[PDB]
């Protein structure tokens, strides 16, 4: 037939598109999270040196 | 998770459904074979009625 | 027919789950990156305050 092929292929394409988009988003989320952790760690030391400077 | 058991459930649903699908496929297929044999013996009947009718008409 | 509809329904369940996961991951990325950039701005303000204290 004809309809089954096109509908099935389009739906599998939709699933694959959503999956890859989710993977890209999660990768960027993990990278941003680690960079945020770095920012926290540096900010604490910045606060400590600021406190010493103020003393 | 709940999604896991839901996935397994719809999975076995698909499995049993495709099983019954192929099953009624086979059943209706046997029925179609029987009907084809019916058509064949039917055409045999047409031919035999034709020849005997023609013999009667000849006489 | 019969099995074809069920197979389509399976292909649609995969569609919904993949699309929902993609959208949720995208929202997670947006939230995480906003968190990181706000932390970076806080770090910048701390640097400027340290500069004023140094002056």
């Amino acid at each position: 037939m004809d309809a089954i092929k096109k509908k099935m292929q389009m739906l599998k394409l939709d699933k694959e598109n959503a999956l890859d988009r989710a993977e890209q988003a999660e990768a960027d989320k993990k990278a941003a999270e680690d960079r945020s952790k770095q920012l926290e760690d540096e900010l604490v030391s910045l606060q400590k040196k600021l406190k010493g400077t103020e003393d | 998770d709940f999604d896991d058991i839901h996935r397994k459930r719809m999975e076995k649903d698909l499995n049993e459904l495709q099983a019954l699908i192929e099953a009624h496929f086979e059943n209706r297929k046997k029925e179609e074979e029987e009907l084809v044999s019916l058509k064949d013996r039917i055409e045999r009947r047409r031919a035999e009625r034709a020849e005997q009718q023609r013999i009667r008409n000849e006489r």
